């Protein structure tokens, strides 16, 4: 539900690798915690 | 449950960084989907077993969701993850 | 390091059942904000090492940013789920 809820798996991974961001299995159990490390990074670039 | 030998191998003795495709029900082309889901080595995916408090339902319903294994590939994975739990868990 | 003998107590027998609170550097507080996380046993805590491959970074940051655990709170944690997987694992 969240913008970055809607990225698949797949999708969320080569994200993380673009910003070279270290990271292990992407599951719905740690999956938020993903998508907040995302939006922190991203909101740099947007600043 | 005519498991491979290495149901067996698996439980008796450590798994050490054994690759994940090494798993008792997990094939080379699962292990390439878990491979792919950030599990490149099988204490990963033990590790799985261990958070779902060793629920069979979920483990099967997570297994076979993430790579698509049958009813039958997830029985070997769950009893054989679990025994190596009963040996060494 | 001065664990308190329950890390050397769980590196140096099996973990059973015992409870989360158990880990070295998980204290009862701690223990019970994993509790209502839906860790109620250690064993399920030490999955989730397994699934950050050790990455001490993202445990400590997991740990940390699961219940608050200070920086040195989570060492005891990491070395102690390591060792025992160093010796059961």
């Amino acid at each position: 539900h969240d913008n970055y809820a809607d990225l698949s798996d797949t999708e969320l991974t080569t994200l993380l690798r673009r910003y070279n961001i270290p990271h292990g299995p992407v599951v719905g159990s740690t999956r938020r915690l993903y998508e907040k490390k995302i939006f922190e990074y991203e909101t740099q670039r947007r600043r | 449950m005519t498991t491979s030998q290495k149901h067996r191998d698996f439980v008796a003795e450590p798994m050490g960084e054994k690759p994940v495709g090494s798993l008792a029900g997990i094939g080379e082309v699962l292990g390439k989907k878990l491979e792919e889901r950030g599990f490149d080595k099988a204490y990963v995916v033990l590790g799985q077993f261990l958070v779902l408090k060793k629920d069979e339902d979920l483990f099967r319903e997570w297994l076979k969701d993430t790579c698509g294994a049958n009813a039958k590939q997830s029985r070997d994975c769950f009893g054989c993850l679990r025994e190596w739990c009963d040996a060494f868990l």
